[PDB]
């Protein structure tokens, strides 16, 4: 998260490290067994971090738990990053007698100007790179299809939003990939791509959560 | 344009940044 602030421990219980050698991907707890998270974050030996704060140092509330299972959707695209979006299932349920929690499903989509939570662990810096310890937060408006569309000709489908700022400054970045984008407490976004970070007419791209709530309930259901 | 889109991905994995470039070549 670039031009972000620090959340504070656990004041985003909803969100997760994802964990393969090192933090590489967040993603957003949707239930005690079920991880929402980026299609291309997929890869093997994933860990589960809840309840992390800092990264580097255990110091209370953390779970960590491995994945049994990742599914990633039927219809993702690599080369257009077109339905980014996968489950990941926990090899046991989290215990959320805590401060860890789920985040609740969209019950619609989010409208252009709404302003949403952005959070992660990614890289803080504009340009070179920096990650941080612990968890960083960002408060950002959803932007209107044709702003979106205009930053990004050619390659925003319906299954997209973007959110940000068109000045640059504040955005998502690398190791954001897979966590949240909430606003009035349901999950409408997962961090996607973007040109660079935090760049002029360059805004982050999101996955359009509520597009997917019926494939992500049947997922649940069947697995 | 492949290779752009392998660096606009937001992971951190550089494992999975350069077997998306590498792939981009196949
Ligand atoms: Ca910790």
């Amino acid at each position: 998260i670039v031009g972000g602030y620090t959340c504070g421990a656990n004041t985003v219980p909803y969100q997760v490290s994802l964990n393969s050698g090192y933090h590489f991907c967040g993603g957003s707890l949707i239930n005690s067994q079920w991880v929402v998270s980026a299609a291309h974050c997929y890869k093997s030996g994933i860990q589960v971090r809840l309840g992390e704060d800092n990264i580097n140092v255990v110091e209370g509330n953390e779970q960590f738990i491995s994945a049994s299972k990742s599914i990633v959707h039927p219809s993702y695209n690599s080369n257009t990053l077109n339905n980014d979006i996968m489950l990941i299932k926990l090899k046991s349920a989290a215990s959320l007698n805590s401060r860890v929690a789920s985040i609740s499903l969209p019950t619609s989509c989010a409208s252009a100007g709404t302003q949403c939570l952005i959070s992660g662990w990614g890289n803080t810096k504009s340009s070179g790179t920096s990650y941080p310890d612990v968890l960083k937060c960002l408060k950002a408006p959803i932007l209107s299809d044709s702003s979106c569309k205009s930053a990004y000709p050619g390659q925003i489908t319906s299954n997209m939003f973007c959110a940000g700022y068109l000045e640059g400054g504040k955005d998502s970045c690398q190791g954001d990939s897979g966590g949240p984008v909430v606003c009035s407490g349901k999950l409408q976004g997962i961090v996607s791509w973007g040109s660079g970070c935090a760049q002029k007419n360059k805004p982050g791209v999101y996955t359009k959560v509520c597009n997917y709530v019926s494939w992500i309930k049947q997922t649940i259901a069947s697995n | 344009q492949c290779k752009v889109m392998c660096y606009a991905q937001r992971h951190s994995s550089p494992e999975l940044l350069r077997r998306c470039l590498d792939n981009c070549e196949k």
